[PDB]
């Protein structure tokens, strides 16, 4: 589920690097991917803070 | 070329030695000789072949039983050949009347049912969500696959299955927590393995019925038994093998930094695409722009 | 695995016919015994070793002597061991009636007195200024190396060194060659052949008298004796060896195409750079000068 | 010599892409090496064999 | 840039703010960054990640005088003995080299 | 090891230059010119 949204994160360097998009749409998409791309910073960071629940390092 | 007697028997002992080398010998002890100068000469046979055999002094110091006429042995020998007379014959290091013997037959028993076969393993998870592990609940398998996860892959959460992995109880859990694991079916790979260890501990996982357990698992296997050299049946039969504990992690562990890594860099170049992108349409409309301060009215 | 002593025999004797094959030998009958069944035994023997040798009825046919002690003979055998006996033994295919003894006996002479070594061998100089040839005038491989080098490299100054390079009186004048360049003193790289021949004709190069010539030597020697397929003794004494006289040219000498590929691409850069130059010169008076015309009142 | 006039040229390539150079001396740069260029390549081609015996 | 080669380079917000020194011409500046080409435009650019503030240069240009000369080439190489008789060290007897 | 500018420059040449190799590529001609010397420039 995590590996979609960053394939999209290069669909939209994809589509942006296109140069098509009106700037309108432009701003909008760029937007998009900075939200996902502060959701990858979030979840990447939170994959890390799971060694100390999901992780069994106990006897 | 034209072979002169020396250099052709240089040749096939050079040829002989560099290919076979050491290997593991069983057989029939005939015509023991001792002379005095202290080695022993006997030839090896069986039912229908022969083969000759000399002892040295230091090798044959450490035979702890004196050989008789007629007497069933193995060995560990060295293949050459004697120059000055034209003699094959075998150089001997160790003898003794086995776990062994026994572990060679098994390994041919489940060669023969096919258990060993590649056709039967299955591929890895990748990426993969849940690992399972059949280890006692401190062994140092365990410790290594956290170690190595809490790594690479910090992300993939763990199982323990605390099982038995010595003693003559270990066969029965073990088979037990394979089965248990594959009823649960909450893990995506399994990996089996105590870690460093005697041949004993070896023997443990070097049981038909384990066999069988590793065969039957419908989740991938991985096996991760003693070192690179402690090779057991469970690494035959598992889907893949890996030289220690931690080497099974790596495969299941993902590339979790480098996926924080892999994420920076698509935001790198799109910061780079945005400014690009703006970087044309200030040029343009900056060049129609200064269109208009040519065409005064 | 562990060997029976059964399959060990028929890994070996595998192993012999596969690697060895068909190879031909030399060596001094003794023992012959002529069994009444019609075959053909013997041994074969030299100062250090000896192996059983077997004829057979069927190849026996076509002898045009009777072998008697002490005679030499050259054979061609298959190499094979009775398996039930461990017995290493050669089968003949063919038989007829001095100098690979030699060859033998004076390699090892000369190999432990160390003349062999890599601490006495001297890099060759590169580029080489001036090249020797000892060989004959009319020889083979004088003008195969001397039309191999003008098409390489001309403008190499090359000698030749006269003198025979067959008969039995050819090692005295090459040694006196070898001397005579050292002492002049002219030249930086000394090549010494000749063309393909049998045994017969490159015995000159295998007298102990040239090899401590070349060892000795000054300047650095490259041997390039006979086919791709013979070696002499001068060969490993020698600073380098070249599997053939057309080598020996390529080892010493440059490449000129590779040299006028090189001033050509360097042109090409030369040229490429004033392109850039100009231009980034004529668009900055460009810029300076569309300023000015905008600044029109 | 070839391997001089190989070198010499390489120091005039250096110097122009430096980008420093006055037009009249970059000029005079430039048919200092293709003239060096010529003359390399045209030697190369132009010796020939020498041999001598005893 | 040096006297040879000029690569492009660019520096995002990301990490602008938290460089002490103010960057200037002609002042030697040590980065450790990316390597990457802008496929839209076919350019060959970097991306800076660390900026701190000599030796490096001085042995990269000593090896090239050197190698001119000559002094690395084989023909000028001397092969060891094999059974050496005596064999000497030079270095600091305090060290443990 | 900390590159120099131009050691950089250096492998990287070396690098396509021994990976890529020659290849066939096709496209369309964009900005011809062609200047004194007798060069070809021009973008795909």
């Amino acid at each position: 589920s995590f590996e979609k949204a960053l394939s999209e994160l290069e669909q939209i360097v994809t589509r942006l690097e296109s140069g098509d998009l009106p700037l309108e749409e432009a701003l909008n998409e760029f937007e998009r991917g900075v939200q996902l791309a502060r959701q990858g910073q979030a979840k990447l960071q939170q994959a890390e803070q799971r060694v100390q629940i999901l992780l069994s390092d106990n006897e | 070329a034209i072979f002169t007697v020396s250099r052709l028997n240089q040749t096939v002992r050079l040829l002989l030695e560099h290919e076979m080398g050491q290997v593991w010998i069983s057989g029939e002890i005939s015509n023991f000789t001792q002379p005095a100068s202290g080695h022993w000469y006997f030839t090896l046979k069986d039912d229908t072949a022969q083969v000759r055999c000399a002892m040295f002094r230091n090798s044959n110091r450490r035979v702890t039983f004196r050989p008789q006429h007629g007497q069933q042995v193995l060995v560990r020998a060295n293949i050459t050949l004697y120059e000055p007379r034209g003699d094959y014959q075998i150089i001997v290091e160790s003898m003794q009347p086995l776990l062994q013997q026994k572990y060679e037959q098994l390994k041919a028993k489940l060669q023969a049912e096919g258990l060993f076969d590649q056709q039967y393993k299955k591929p890895l998870p990748s990426p993969a969500h849940c690992v399972g592990v059949i280890t006692s609940k401190t062994g140092a398998a365990l410790h290594d696959i956290l170690h190595v996860l809490k790594r690479r892959d910090p992300s993939l959460p763990v199982i323990i299955y605390p099982a038995a992995v010595q003693g003559d109880d270990a066969p029965g859990q073990i088979v037990r927590a394979i089965e248990l694991a594959n009823q649960r079916n909450e893990c995506d790979v399994l990996i089996v393995g105590r870690g460093g260890g005697s041949l004993e501990d070896l023997w443990s996982f070097n049981d038909e019925r384990v066999a069988r357990a590793i065969f039957t698992s419908r989740i991938p296997v991985v096996s991760a038994v003693g070192a690179e050299t402690d090779v057991t049946i469970a690494d035959f039969v598992a889907d893949l093998r890996a030289p220690t504990p931690s080497a099974a992690a790596e495969v299941v562990s993902r590339n979790q930094q480098e996926l924080l890594r892999q994420v920076q860099s698509t935001r790198q170049r799109l910061e780079m695409a945005m400014d690009y992108y703006l970087a044309n349409r200030t040029r343009r409309f900056t060049q129609i722009h200064h269109r208009l301060q040519q065409q005064h009215p």
